[PDB]
RNA sequence: UCACCCUCGA
């Protein structure tokens, strides 16, 4: 709903019926880790 | 600002039908006056026509009239096509009575004072041997088209409009700098009451009054022209 | 070809090809496949020159 | 040999055509396409290509 | 016959022409200043450009060029913007859409090239597919939808003719179609309402004409009564003057047959103008048709849950039977495939049974404008079973329609078949193209040389308990041939004589007389030394008349065979 | 994040079969099955999934939830493809006891074989961490993805990343949760590295003061050209004195709006065929989108030219250009370089450059001048850089490197100057628009705001999408997007007096009421269900006049803006997200009457950049022959392409208004004959009955007319 | 040729009537082409035999001549 | 059949309903649309032709200290509603120094021209921000895109802007149909920007349509 | 301009 893990992010109310137990990792980690 | 040279020309197909071209118009105004001119030509021109008819001997069974081959439906169809001009505001009745085997024409009708039948050579019905036809007609003025509105008298569909069929189209004819200007083509087919020229002129006068209604509102600045 | 003659193998090839093309609902007039088949039989081999 | 060389397996065609010392008549369509000649079909046929056009004397008077 | 040509493209393409005509007029003193004037784009050029373009055709091409109709000549009209404007009827020929397609323009220069463009390659000159003779350039999908809505009949619509009851007259008859138009301007007369009109300028059907008139003659202004809709009247107005009144709901098949007859009998220019008028009216009434999509217009089948419960009960029986080792693994998968095929078909049947005939989805599918009912079944009903990467069917189907939305698993399973087909088509088009190239090579030497082989050889086609059973191949094999031996039957007469066109009337009259087989000339048995003869090849598909002499029918045959190659599947 | 199967050490391109490209069952949660090229690279390039990470060994692992005693814990275990097949994995969509357990008897699961089946809840080892686990970034941004087929979903995912940035970015009214995260991880957005308060905000930079007391400043990328020409501007979204936490977005990038990915605009769409101008996938636009710069985009392009050392001497970048008017040079500075801020047109000089002429090609009438007037010092020619055809804009910047100064330049290159030119492209006919659901199209016509069908209150629709394109293509997510977009535009208030209606009871938490133009998200496979959208369609808030313009069917009454009569049936209208893809007529239009040729085969060059001609290929010649048009085929193949003496003859004849001459011989045929002779093949062109024919021409044919033009 | 709407530009004159004066479409091509470049030779050799338009392309004049049978031809 | 009449109702200062009646049956829609199309298209007004900022020679750059770039400043300047009695090219000026917000009220219009929304945001300035802008105002109709510097005699500093001349905001209509005696009552609804009042715009379009329909005679 | 390779468009 709030997606408050990111500060100042606009409030986009979510129709989601399921909780997210894990958060999206660093989308660039495939490069930076390497 | 100012926009000029909107000329109007006419191509004559027949005496009762013509095409008009208004060109050239700005990229607007091609469809603003396109549908309005047609609807004005159709509904806003005054003209007289038949409203109701009564024929003896056919009262209770409207299916057939003895002595003539045509049904009552075909009689009403032929009668609705009659063009007539009446000067009397109140309804005026005419009569058509013809006996003996033969063919009845619109000239065989006796027009009361003030009304005029414009197509005498029109066909109505054919009388069998020892046949006779007596029919009352009701003629009055009106506008546009209206469906069927003393027992033994039936209402018909009244075609008051002196114009029969109007269709319009818009095409581009602008300068090479623009190549987008509209141009109006109007195909108009009218009855013998008036030529398409006079029908277009009456529509123009009525619409000039209509819009003029608005102009009176402020009587202010608007797009100028050169030729009228 | 060798058993029934050249006039019959053309019919065979035309109807087989047109049948495969008709299996997928394709309208190809036979004269085209005939134009193609006609080219296939224009030479003769030589046993004893 | 030109058509066959342009179609497929150019090396083998050219080898065999060099051995047999072949001479292309320049007859088929694709050959005229290659050499830039008017193709022998449609408007390029001698029947249509060489048509003579002259005004009739009746119209030549007018 | 027209194409929209951007101003910049036309100025650059005609640059020497506009320079010459711009030196003719004194805009430029010499030719170098004329070139500089066309390069600076000074306004004087544009009025000159419109002159140099007039009646100078151009060639439009879209790759890949599958048949000769992939290149067509047009008269260029100067158009504002940088995009090429293409006539909507020539799409089917080019297989051209407007999802981002591009086309190329070539300017013929020599007098002979311009003549070939105006005569041979003109857009309005090629209306028929040279492969099948059918006519492309027929109203495609949107246009049809409009026509289908314009000529369809609505029982109980506004203004519907009703018989006289008591003192109430009929009120369903109109003296002329103009009166019907005036009544339609008011809310009185619906366009799709069944009425009676006196038609002065239209020819009636053969039956009404033969009864009311003589067979030989009907004339303009001769009135006759018809029970139709005003829409069908306005449609028949689009058709040429002499064509009889149709009075049918216009499916794409029916208007296809109409254009077929018009091309078979009437000249070409009439057919072109007729399909143009059909285009205009189809687009107008497609705008007015009220065809739209919404989540409500997509109707889920009402008993789908119960159907799926029953068929999965069957499948659970099959799996319990497999758990005892009775059923074979491959037999198990085959049984499940059959079960879920049947379930898919049943759900689709229920769907069609629940869908009212006026729904926009059903109207779109069944009018023949676009789509097939299997897309309606996957959309609203059910997806069914999906392909394996190996190609097999997966024993579990996708029970969710795309309206309900697939689950994660169903979507992932669908991707298999989706990408499998996307990849397969890339190789299939290459195979078709290679085969087409080989056909072109082997057949390009085949052109018509003389008029008649004069040989009496030919081939036999069927065309057919004591009742007529029509042969499905008549159009592909029997039709369009030339008769080598005139048709003879028991108690025979002159029915079709040797060398006749063998068109639709000839075929019909042949079949009616009791003919069951015919022997016609063909290219197979043609006796020409080099090439083929016109009479043995038959009529040209694109022209309809006898094939000309210069025609290179080998390339036409190669293209005709290889064009629908990408449609052949396993 | 792409994964490519081609390259050194992997399989070659000719080794790529259909079976390596297909979606493998082990790609679940590792490689996205939707996002992949449409062309020859299909199945060879694939995007990494969202939750997947690369093993130290080089494997791809995907997270799962450990299920102990039929309960689902928060313990996440990453599994490779090897470890996964030993276990049976549940699905992300699953019924769960408040404590955590499966309420359904048998759930659907991915088998070790990967085949789907049914199994009880005590045998489930792991469960998906989330839906979209299998989906990439670009694909997970498609709302109602589960309502689209993999073909159009693929096209939508691939078309999102083809969208240009717009002068201002408008976040989508209806989206996913991926816009924010994808934007901030993409790297084109400015983020606060440490919590603090903004000390200063300018268009040039943003300086923040941490609670540490340490300053940190971020410079704004302003009108920087990207690799593909799309402009990448950066704009601050914070004001002076705002307190920002670490990780907050300080300034937006090109396609970001307040931190979220905004690849297009929210447009008012009507779904109906309109007079055939939207026929066969075309698109009708409201002229507003021009006047209000809604789809306007900035396109920067870089021009480069260098003066170097030739055999005759060194080139010079100078304003001194021989035989050139002062008027055309007016926009150039003393250096010969164009001045910043000037507007350039096709053919305008960007950089003046002269090159020493060898005098071997010097004109006889010019050698008259050089010999009579004694020209000694400067014999040069105009090699100056000009603007390419169809390209125009405002010179933004100029950078220059000189050998006279200390700069690294390649050998022989004296000076090197780059001129940047930006153009503001409005939306126009031919430009390519597309939604997130794979619905593409070009603009057939842009009608004036009056011609556009308008709602009851006079609001004209912005874009008219043809109806026939929706049902067959199996992308109905666009329709649900339209419905929810109207619901988000007008806002809604679900009635809750004895409320909690059974449809709104399941998902909506505080989605009960929403103010107009709210932003909502439909996560893929967890988006709003159909019942909830149908419910929202009813409680749509009215407009300012109290009218409910869109009924509970999502449709509305529209008035034909041309005649004035209302359209007879209600049409679906709503708000759809439309992107301007990077394919524009300004880029794609090309025309060539005559141009440069390749020196080997003498055929016209190819490509718009090289001012090339269109290739009339083999199949096009097949078509031309099938027509039987011989002269057209000869003209295309001889005097238009390869006839060296016929090209200039034709141009001269048309210029002087004469007939077109007879074609000659294609020069590439001479090249073919020479190539065969180089292969030890003796090729000879024979006469009718004669021997070999000489194929070249004498040089004395050209002298008569030259000596005559000089007045012999 | 009965009733039909008046042709516009290129399609004038209609090809059905022009093909009535020639055996084949290709022969008509060569017909009009040679007549057209003949007319253009006249401007720099006989004709035009009909009234030329405002600015008429020579091929169009040639076609309008072939329509009125104002010239003969031989294959 | 009485002569048609035109009455006015008022909702706000810039919005007015109008009622025309009686009209022929089915005629109201066509009149409402013929007037609406004219209102949006061809109501004359005044707008800014081209601007000029001191420190910038072209549109794609940033003035120091100001928060918005020149393009964002131009798009904010697009919202300006202005009126001019000159019907000739005139010049407004703006000189502002931060730290403060620049608004439309900070512009100094010359005699004859008037800025109708001073509360509009233009740009935001800080301690170092200094903004000096000339704004050329002209009077025209419809929508004219920026006049390029090649067409006019403009110099490099000139930044032409797109000018939206139409004072009208939103127009709609609805008709009441009445069915022996049938007639239509047309209801126009006009809303304008504060440049002019709906009566003025409707009168301008009425005169335009009178001048155009005078061709029929 | 020549040759590769890459990523795209129908
Ligand atoms: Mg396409
Ligand atoms: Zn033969």
């Amino acid at each position: 709903s709030s997606n408050n893990s990111v500060p100042g992010a606009p409030n986009r109310v979510s129709f989601a019926k399921l909780r997210e137990p894990l958060e999206v990792p660093g989308l660039l980690d495939v490069q930076t880790d390497s | 600002l100012i926009s000029q040279r909107p000329t109007l020309s006419e191509d004559v197909l027949t005496d009762n039908r013509s095409q008009f071209v208004i060109e050239p118009l700005e990229p607007g105004f091609g469809y603003t006056l396109g549908n309005s001119l047609r609807r004005t030509l159709l509904s806003s021109i005054p003209g007289a026509a038949v409203t109701s008819i009564r024929i003896d001997g056919v009262l209770h069974e409207f299916t057939t009239v003895p002595g003539v081959k045509e049904d009552v439906t075909e009689i009403i169809l032929n009668l609705k096509s009659l063009v007539v001009s009446s000067e009397e505001d109140e309804p005026v009745t005419m009569y058509l009575r013809k006996q003996g085997p033969g063919e009845v024409t619109a000239g065989d009708i006796v027009p009361p004072a003030g009304v005029t039948v414009h197509n005498p050579g029109m066909h109505i019905a054919t009388l069998n041997d020892k046949g006779k036809l007596e029919v009352e007609l009701v003629v009055e003025r009106g506008r546009g088209y209206v469906p069927a509105v003393e027992i033994g008298r039936i209402p018909v569909d009244s075609i008051y409009s002196p114009v029969l069929k109007v269709t319009y189209k818009v095409d581009a004819t602008r300068v090479e700098q623009r190549t987008d200007f509209d141009k109006l083509i109007l195909d108009v087919e009218t009855k013998n009451s008036i030529s398409p020229r006079d029908a277009l002129a009456s529509a123009g006068k009525t619409l000039v009054e209509l819009f003029g209604l608005a102009r009176e509102l402020n009587v202010e600045a608007e797009g100028i022209e050169i030729g009228p | 070809l060798r058993v029934q003659g050249p006039r019959e193998v053309q019919i065979h090839l035309v109807r087989e090809v047109q049948e495969v093309y008709r299996a997928q609902g394709v309208s190809i007039h036979d004269k085209h496949i005939e134009v193609i088949v006609r080219q296939m039989l224009r030479r003769v081999t030589i046993i004893d020159s | 040999w030109l058509s066959a060389a342009s179609f497929q397996e150019t090396t083998r065609v050219l080898t065999d055509a060099a051995i047999n010392c072949r001479s292309d008549k320049l007859n088929g369509l694709k050959e005229n396409v290659i050499i830039g000649k008017l193709i022998p079909a449609g408007t390029g046929i001698n029947r249509y290509r060489n048509i003579a056009v002259q005004p009739t004397e009746e119209a030549r008077a007018a | 016959h027209q194409c929209g040509l951007p101003k910049l493209m036309a100025l650059e393409l005609f640059k020497p022409f506009v320079m010459k005509r711009l030196v003719d007029l004194n805009h430029a003193q010499n030719i170098k200043s004329a070139k500089r004037m066309v390069e600076r784009q000074r306004p004087q050029v544009w009025d000159v450009l419109e002159e140099v373009i007039a009646e100078h055709p151009v060639l439009l091409n879209r790759a890949p060029t599958l048949h000769r109709l992939g290149i067509q000549a047009f008269e260029p009209m100067l158009v504002e913007g940088k995009a090429i404007q293409l006539h909507p009827l020539v799409c089917e020929a080019f297989n051209a859409d407007f999802d981002g397609d591009q086309m190329a323009v070539h300017l013929p220069l020599s007098a002979e090239a311009q003549a070939e463009a105006r005569i041979l390659m003109l857009s309005s000159n090629n209306i028929l597919s040279p492969a099948s003779g059918r006519p492309l350039a027929m109203p495609r999908l949107d246009m049809v939808t409009g026509l289908y809505y314009l000529t369809t009949e609505v029982p109980g619509d506004t203004g519907e003719y009703q018989p006289a009851s008591g003192d109430h007259p009929e009120t369903g008859v109109y003296s002329s179609p103009a009166e019907a138009i005036m009544a339609a301007d008011r809310g009185v007369l619906s366009v799709r309402a069944k009425i009676k009109v006196r038609l002065t300028q239209l020819r009636p059907p053969v039956e009404i004409e033969a009864e009311l008139f003589g067979h030989s003659g009907w004339q303009p202004g001769d009135a006759w009564m018809a029970e139709t809709t005003l829409g069908r009247v306005m449609f028949n107005e689009l058709l040429p003057l002499g064509y009889p009144f149709v009075n049918k709901q216009m499916h794409k098949k029916v208007q296809a047959a109409i254009i077929n007859d018009l091309a078979e009998r009437y000249p070409m220019i009439v057919v072109a103008q007729t399909v143009d008028k059909l285009k205009d009216a189809g687009f107008y009434w497609a705008t007015r048709s009220g065809v739209t999509v919404s989540m409500a217009d997509v109707l889920v089948p009402p008993r789908k849950k119960e159907i799926l419960d029953h068929y999965e009960e069957r499948a659970d029986k099959v799996e319990k039977q497999f758990q005892r080792g009775a059923l074979n693994h491959d037999e198990r998968n085959e049984a499940l495939v059959e079960i879920w095929k049947e379930a898919t078909d049943e759900v689709g049947q229920a769907l069609r049974e629940h869908y009212p005939d006026d729904n926009p989805i059903i109207t779109i599918v069944d009018s023949g404008a676009t789509g097939n009912f299997t897309q309606t079944r996957t959309l609203a009903g059910m997806k069914g079973l999906v392909t394996n990467p190996k190609g097999e069917f997966i024993p579990r189907p996708v029970k969710s329609s795309f309206r309900e939305g697939l689950t994660v698993l169903e979507y992932f399973i669908n991707t298999h078949g989706a990408r499998k087909g996307l990849a397969d088509t890339a190789l299939r088009t290459a195979d078709s193209g290679y085969l087409t190239r080989r056909l072109v090579d082997v057949s390009q030497d085949v052109i018509v040389r003389e008029h008649d082989c004069q040989t009496e050889r030919g081939i036999v086609v069927e065309l057919a308990d004591g009742t007529l059973i029509r042969d499905p191949y008549i159009e592909t094999s029997a039709y369009a041939r030339t008769l080598g031996t005139d048709a003879v039957d028991e108690a025979g007469n002159v029915i079709v004589e040797r060398g006749q066109d063998l068109g639709d009337p000839e075929i019909d009259a042949l079949l009616a007389a009791g003919i069951t087989q015919v022997k016609v000339r063909s290219v197979l048995t043609c006796a020409t030394s080099t090439g083929v003869c016109a009479t043995c090849y038959g009529r040209s598909m694109a022209t309809g008349k006898l094939v000309d002499i210069g025609e290179a029918v080998g390339i036409v045959a190669a293209q005709s065979i290889g064009e629908p190659g990408t449609q052949l599947t396993m | 994040r792409r994964l490519s199967a081609l390259g050194p050490g992997g399989l070659s391109r000719e080794r790529a079969g259909l079976e390596v490209r297909d979606v493998h069952p082990s790609h679940y949660g590792r490689m996205c099955p939707i996002e992949t090229p449409e062309g020859p690279n299909i199945g060879l390039i694939g995007s990494l999934s969202v939750y997947a990470r690369v093993n130290p060994f080089g494997f791809i692992e995907t997270p799962y939830r450990k299920v102990v005693d039929g309960v689902v814990s928060d313990e996440i275990v990453y599994l490779t493809a090897d470890e996964e097949d030993r276990h049976v994995v549940a699905q992300a969509n699953s019924p769960i006891d408040a404590d955590g357990r499966f309420v359904e008897p048998r759930v659907l699961v991915r088998r070790k074989a990967g085949e789907v089946e049914y199994v009880p809840s005590s045998e489930v080892d792991y469960m998906d961490v989330s839906p979209r686990q299998m989906v990439s970034v670009a694909t997970a941004m498609i709302p109602f993805l589960e309502h689209d087929d993999a073909n159009r979903a693929l096209m939508g995912a691939n078309m999102q990343r083809q969208a240009v940035p717009l002068v201002r970015s408008e976040a989508p009214l209806v989206g996913t949760g991926m816009e924010l995260r994808a934007a901030i991880d993409a790297g084109d957005v400015v983020v606060a590295e440490e919590s603090g308060v903004i000390e200063e905000v300018s268009a040039d930079y943003i300086t923040v003061m941490h609670d540490n007391g340490t300053r940190r400043t971020y410079r704004m990328r302003k009108f920087a050209r990207s690799n593909h020409g799309t402009c990448a501007n950066q704009c601050p979204i914070v004001d002076a004195g705002d307190r920002v936490e670490a990780g907050q977005v300080i300034a937006d990038g090109p396609c970001t709006d307040d931190g979220e990915m905004a690849l297009g605009k929210n447009l008012l769409v009507a779904i109906m065929p309109w007079e055939g101008h939207n026929y066969e996938d075309a698109i009708i636009l409201s002229n507003r989108l021009v006047e209000e710069d809604v789809l306007t985009s900035i396109h920067i392009e870089e021009h480069e030219i260098d003066a170097r050392d030739t055999k005759l001497g060194a080139e010079e970048i100078t304003r001194d250009i021989p035989n050139i008017s002062d008027e055309v040079l007016a926009d150039l500075d003393e250096r010969g370089i164009v001045r910043i801020g000037a507007e350039v047109r096709d053919g305008d000089i960007l950089v003046g450059k002269v090159t020493p002429k060898g005098e071997t090609e010097l004109t006889p009438e010019e050698r008259l001048l050089r010999a009579i007037f004694g020209e000694k010092a400067r014999e040069v020619r105009d090699t100056s850089l000009k603007v390419p055809h169809g390209e125009s804009g405002k010179v933004i910047g100029i950078r220059v490197f000189s050998r006279e100064d200390e700069d690294e330049l390649p050998a022989g290159v004296n000076e090197l100057v780059r001129v940047y030119v930006a153009q503001k492209r409005k939306i126009s006919d031919g430009d390519k628009l597309a939604g997130r659901h794979g619905n593409k199209g070009v603009i057939g016509k842009i009608l004036p705001v009056e011609d556009m069908p308008f709602l009851a209150d006079g609001t004209p629709v912005d874009i008219i999408l043809n109806t026939h394109g929706v049902p067959r293509r199996m992308n109905i997510g666009q329709i649900l997007e339209t419905h929810l977009g109207w619901c988000a535009h007008s806002g809604w208030k679900v009635d809750a007096a004895k409320g909690v209606p059974d449809w709104a009871a399941r998902l909506p938490d505080e989605l009960l009421e929403a103010q107009p133009n709210a932003i909502v998200s439909t996560p893929v496979f967890d988006g709003a269900q159909e019942a909830e959208l149908q419910g929202l369609l009813s409680c749509t808030l009215p407009n300012r006049d109290g009218d409910v313009l869109v009924d509970a069917d999502g449709k509305a009454m529209l008035f034909d803006g041309r005649s004035g009569e209302p359209f007879p049936y209600p049409v679906t209208v709503g708000y759809m997200y439309i992107m301007k893809l990077h394919h524009l007529v300004d880029d794609k239009i090309h025309a060539r009457s005559t141009g440069p040729y390749s020196m080997i085969t003498q055929q016209p060059l190819g490509g718009k950049a090289q001012f090339g001609g269109q290739r009339f290929g083999e199949m096009e010649c097949w078509a031309m022959q099938a027509y039987g048009a011989a002269y057209t085929l000869q003209e295309l193949l001889t005097i238009k392409s390869d006839d060296t003496v016929g090209r200039v003859k034709v141009y001269e004849a048309i210029v002087k208004g004469e007939n077109i001459p007879e074609p000659g011989i294609p020069e590439s045929f001479k090249v073919l004959l020479k190539e065969l002779q180089s292969l030890c093949l003796n090729v000879e062109v024979l006469s009718s009955d004669g021997a070999a024919i000489e194929l070249r021409e004498g040089e004395d044919e050209d002298l008569e007319r030259a000596a005559a033009n000089l007045g012999i | 040729s009965g009733g039909y709407d008046t042709p516009l530009g290129i399609t004038n004159p209609p090809i059905d009537e022009l093909l009535d004066r020639v055996s084949s479409k290709y022969a008509l091509v060569i017909y009009a082409a040679k007549r057209a470049r003949q007319i253009n030779d006249y401007y720099n050799y006989v004709g035009p035999l009909v009234e030329p338009g405002l600015q008429e392309k020579p091929l169009s004049i040639a076609l309008r001549e072939i329509h009125a049978d104002l010239l003969e031809h031989t294959e």
